[PDB]
């Protein structure tokens, strides 16, 4: 049995999901350890991990799907697929409108063209359960690619990204030359950069020939460019993540929302600018000695500072988990969150629909299904409990989901959160009477939202 | 390059 | 000759604009200094200036001008009048739809009903070259309200506004009462108030009645309301400005270009947020004595401060300016200053052709800007734009934002007119690369109403 | 006194609008019989009207006008004015952005320009009138443009417009040249035509130097062109209507509100289509000789012709005479029908508003203020009164002002249009109660939309 | 082996598109044929053919898939499973928010609900092929729902639709009452009608209990209504068709062209309308003795007659055309079809590399239209394109109009194929003006999956 | 009150 | 119930 | 040309 069939087996006999997908990061990293990573590497360097392993992938992604993906799914081009190839320092893309079809597709490949896959986790089931596991540990949308690289060519010309890398060589070898940032504002990047020229390129931090089973992590704003040598091809899948969740981000949301309170909080954020500003503020003015000017300037730094204090930290805190919700990929259930959840009862059609009727009692044992799927978030007056469950493979397909939680049940919505995974006899919520009780329970059940310890009969 | 959303 | 007519009189006989507002401001307010005002009472009390002179405002605006202004004009009811009464406490509106005919504007005053004219500015030459004026020295857009309230009635409730606001009392007698702001968060409120009950009142800090020539003021927050009581009318003009024009509002366009440099400019911005702060962040865990939840808000009020080190002041500064441009009334010229315009050539129809054509700009030319609240140079994008007034209607944003292009080659001689108001600068002294790189720039001014010479030009 | 002022002077003594619309076209067209030009002329031939009087148009509209309107005015370019000029054979625009200017203005004017102000009626109230009686007796919106030309220059290369054009000639001296239709297509034009080069044109069927006072009238799908020769300006008024008013835009409104009665009404009309008519009907079988393809153009035309039975003539007929009374001026008043309306309401302020008060009677004696100011129209399940004498002089500046009829005057409404100029007695209304009928009196009167025969008190 | 998958078995081994889809038909009203259906009983006729063979729709779709779908498919309430009842003669739609979970939707069952799956031709491919193929021989979309009713209940209130229904029995039975239309109007009727009382209906034209296998047409406009009796359910999958493609429809696209058209073509039709009309024309006036009224009302016949001569009837076919090739579903292709198409072709991944790769179209090439009701071709504004089928998802409209252009040199030859199906045409004979003019369309077509060659190619 | 055969599928 | 000042003209 | 609309 392969590691990553291993692990996976492994995943499945583990109650929490968090505790699931830390040890998966445990295992795509191994043996370094994930504390060290996060702590020295991280947004910080370059890492290669040499596995010394060519089956530590067996199982996760493979030419022949992709094989297979053309064949039966509807793969479509620039929708999904991407045929690109990189010569005389030139980047061009050779992207015939329609249906990608086995012939076309292998045509552009046997051409030097490379194929980039843009969303396998909506194909692959199995990079689904891996993207859809490991974005739990990371707190954000774990996306991913999977590029296809014909023997003695380069697919695309050196660039850097705006997410957090991880190259997975799946099949064959393939060079890789990973850069430090050029130059201080490329350092943990904002955007993607534009292709690159071998002259805008200075000495790689990291040259190596990545070996199927290896990984190779870098971060945003590290340029980088791989190539086949001669004889073999190249499979990987590149992990990403971490798009756009820097502190400017949190910034980007608090400061509107600051500028606000404070000027409904405070009257020094109502006073009234000065009736001659103009005369000494303005480009025109940047050179002027007028002391009113500095004394402009030391006014809109002291009170920039007093926002701290307005800032609603906790309020686009929840904003973030809302959209992350929205953005994360549906929970993979291990078979007892099945069995134990709405989607293993055993209520089907023998005829007549048999063993319909199942009731959730003040004795039930409930929490819920996974910690990663739900977060109550309080917009207008009112507070909703927002759920991936509903989500599809394909971000954004669907939209926000969620379901409106009434007061009396707020503190016993808010207790099932935070007591994950600990098992809570429905009949002991902090709600006002059983219907209350009973209610979000069951509300909750019949959505995939929990489990109990028992199936229900 | 990498597109990080799974389709436009 | 009334005060108003002498103190126009003498505007027209004062070349500075600049001087013109702060002259005309001074005896908006007097004997009361401007000085003290701004220092003392602006946005901080309410203020009463009884004049003791009933012709103070004469030549401004009367009843009989807004009886053939509806007349005269397509005033519209709720477009430009809005006629309301207050009775039990309740503020009710009978806006008829359509024009407002003098027959029933009259019918609804017979009826105990305000008239309030919305933009008086519009009809009213006199109006607007009050107003025009003042919004110089205010620096902010300078607008108005006329309200005609019959005899023993009421027309609205009490309630504060969202501006500052210069009450003038035209004809007849007003009982006012003004309140200072009732809570810490009413104090230079925002936004207007709804309509109050007595009930939601205290005491006045100032109750009085108006007379012809006397002026009110008080600052946006304090309620306030008004009432006629014998069988005398009341007419004022309230002249109302710098709305929106506060500090957060400044702030309000600062922090996103803030944030946004901080972000381009340092790699702490450019850092990626906990793994895990959903954790301990949001509302569920406002209580939480995680260690992390405290260096997190630390981190933030820690950044929050770094941005004044970012912030486009000089940027946000040239946008409220060129705003303001677009918000301002056109300019109001001086006999003077028409005469020595594009405006004043003596160029017009006679018989069956042109006379006087050909006034022609020389590099012998003395100039400098018609006005020193007419333009404002912008940059945007590598471009420079001059932004003007000269083309604004009399009705707030009827028109959109005009300017014309400023190419680099002339920035610094554009730059220098805009400061060197009111110096006369000949044209062949301008800082330009050409002698054709200097007329282009003045002639493209002085045709397009921005500039004018010392003496006439008849070339 | 001019024929002009004297011809004003005149209407203002006639009571109907009818009357005065009619006698003023009588007036614009002499001694021409105003029947005769409709029966003969209008729209098929191009005619001259050799005045041989200077004075004719004196007072309607002159340059000193123009001057004096780029003056005080806010006058535009683009939006009001246009310069331009024709040289080489090509039609160049000199307009400068911003406001024109007497100095930019005249500037252009002695560059060879020529001026043409875009909407005379909005800044001369005597075009207004003008403009605002002659649509009456056109039953179309009397558009206007006023084109002042220099010495010796041509501002307009040739070509047609999508108007019936009516040039006053009011100062200088012009030559003109109009053409009658090249082909059959451009007879009575759908839309105005590029500017045509010399070579496009055939032999003039009219060339005169239109002289002050003199008319000339040629219908849309007429090219034509002027040019001022030596010595002499040209200033002229050009008068136009009938814009989009043919049988072909009557239909484009009735023929789908009458495929869609039809479909309720006929069930031949709900019958599905072929199942295989694809196989022989398309450009593609444009040339097949199959039997069914002649059955099925057949059955167009037979169903096509059937369509006249379900058209819904009047309804259409009303949608155009509601956008008409959108599209048209405001009312111009005689004395007499002020000082009988409310707008000559002896109601001001003298002090205190005096003479307020004016009560209708059901002995009062009302008519409509005029005919074309009112049109009665149903839309959904209402009626409405449609009225212009809220309309700017700028076409389309308000919006289609009305007023709600409710069945119970309906019929009273109905008589007031149609018994027109005839005063009717109040009190002797269609109506169910007194109520019924001083409300709309009353409601009509206060709009400015109805008269009485002797000043109320 | 069951009917269903025995004439299944015989469309893979016809090579006419065309002949399938008749085929097929004659399957679904067997023994009725397809002739006598489409002269007698099509849009005229409610029909009932009592198949007695339960085993006849076997293999088509059973309680059992739909159970499975629930489960493994992403079945969303109100979009694609609608939940409802039918009691005191009130129809009511309880559509939990969210997916469709076995359980959920088992629970209304049980509660006497029926359940309708909107789209089953998304989740069922043997429902796809089945109205992938009808549809062709129908020139009109094909849509179908499958109806799933519990013992003794009424999940529908009666009403009639606005499309062609030819109801199939699938499992258990149903009482059925189909009425002709009530009144005129109702025949044929345009839009679907509202939930109907039991009061606002006559006597059943037809009242039968449907058993598997069975099939009950009925045209648009026919009233019905369905229920269950004894403790057996139901299960019916009703096939639609023919909506809004009627011959107003149809005038709906001519007219506008045809006036605009007549317009340009002909001065009758641009000539002015009277001066006065408005005067004896309008709802006032529709009693008016004036003649010109008649004479208005005759000039509008002839003209609205004269019409016929200018309608772009041959344009609007094709628009139609083009919109059927839209909302149609992806061609089912047959096994010879496949290994004969670029979809056959034996190019995959193996070990490391591609193998056989190079199939290349060669002037000795015979080939034609994959299908043909897979591509049709169309112009617009000088341009002409070639629209098709094959890149639509089993989702009506989830895709858009996907074309290729085609440039005058391939006209002829493009234009050829489209009518030469099912005739094998040699590459090298297509009318073209250069070799490379035909190879460059038959390659272009075979790898866009339009066309099919005699040979599988190996070049 | 719902409504009845979903044609289309949009649905 | 309507409002009151209206700075802005607009209306 | 003549536009027959007052203002565009
Ligand atoms: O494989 C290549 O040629 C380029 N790959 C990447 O840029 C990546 O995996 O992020
Ligand atoms: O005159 C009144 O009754 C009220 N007036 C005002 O609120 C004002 O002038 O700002
Ligand atoms: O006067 C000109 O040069 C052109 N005039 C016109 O086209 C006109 O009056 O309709
Ligand atoms: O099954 C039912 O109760 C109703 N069925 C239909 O209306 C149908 O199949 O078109
Ligand atoms: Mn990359
Ligand atoms: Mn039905
Ligand atoms: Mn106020
Ligand atoms: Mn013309």
């Amino acid at each position: 049995m392969s590691p990553l069939r291993r692990v996976l087996a492994e995943l499945n006999r583990i109650p929490s999901s968090r505790r699931r997908a830390a040890r998966l990061f445990e295992w795509l990293i191994a043996p370094m350890p994930p504390d060290h990573f996060y702590r020295r590497l991280w947004e910080r360097e370059a890492v290669l991990v040499r596995r010394q392993d060519h089956t530590y992938y067996q199982g996760l992604f493979s030419t022949a799907d992709l094989d297979s993906m053309l064949r039966n799914e509807e793969v479509q081009f620039g929708q999904h697929l991407d045929a690109a190839r990189y010569i005389n320092g030139r980047r061009e893309t050779l992207n015939p409108p329609g249906r990608a079809l086995p012939a076309a597709a292998w045509s552009l490949y046997q051409a030097g063209c490379s194929l980039r896959l843009l969303c396998p986790q909506a194909f692959s089931t199995t990079v689904w359960q891996f993207l859809a596991v490991l974005q739990e540990q990371f707190g954000s949308m774990a996306g991913s690619n999977v590029y296809l690289t014909p023997p003695n060519s380069q697919g695309f010309a050196p660039h850097y990204d705006d997410i957090e890398a991880f190259v997975l060589q799946l099949e064959g070898r393939k060079l890789w030359r990973v850069y430090r940032p050029r130059v201080p504002t490329e350092e943990l990047a904002l955007t993607s950069s534009p292709n690159f020229s071998q002259d805008d390129l200075g000495e790689p931090v990291l040259q190596t020939v990545l070996e199927p089973g290896d990984l190779l992590y870098f971060p945003r704003g590290f340029i980088h460019q791989a190539e086949c040598q001669d004889g073999v091809h190249s499979l990987h899948l590149t992990l990403s993540t971490y798009q756009r969740n820097t502190w400017g981000d949190f910034l980007e949301a608090i400061l509107p929302l600051a500028v606000q309170a404070a000027m409904e909080e405070n009257v020094e954020f109502r006073r009234g600018l000065p009736r001659d500003f103009m005369d000494y503020m303005g480009a025109q003015h940047s050179d002027s000695k007028d002391p009113r000017r500095t004394a402009f300037m030391e006014k809109v730094r002291v009170l920039v500072a007093r926002l701290g204090h307005f800032a609603p930290v906790d309020a686009v805190a929840d904003q973030r988990a809302k959209d992350f919700i929205h953005d994360s990929l549906p929970p993979v259930l291990t078979d007892r969150e099945r069995a134990l959840s709405v989607y293993g009862l055993p209520i089907r059609w023998e005829g007549e629909p048999v063993n319909v009727g199942a009731q959730l009692t003040t004795e039930t044992e409930v929490h819920m299904l996974q910690d990663g799927i739900a977060r109550l978030v309080g917009e207008g007056g009112h507070l909703f409990l927002y759920y991936t469950v509903e989500n599809s493979r394909v971000y954004h397909l669907e939209e926000p989901k969620c379901l409106e939680i009434y007061p009396q049940q707020a503190d016993a919505m808010e207790l099932l959160l935070g007591s994950y995974p600990e098992f809570v006899r429905v009949g002991d919520l902090p709600c006002d009477s059983v219907e209350d009780q009973l209610s979000l329970a069951t509300t909750l059940y019949d959505k995939g939202l929990l489990l109990t310890k028992m199936p229900l009969a | 390059n990498h597109q990080h959303i799974c389709k436009p």
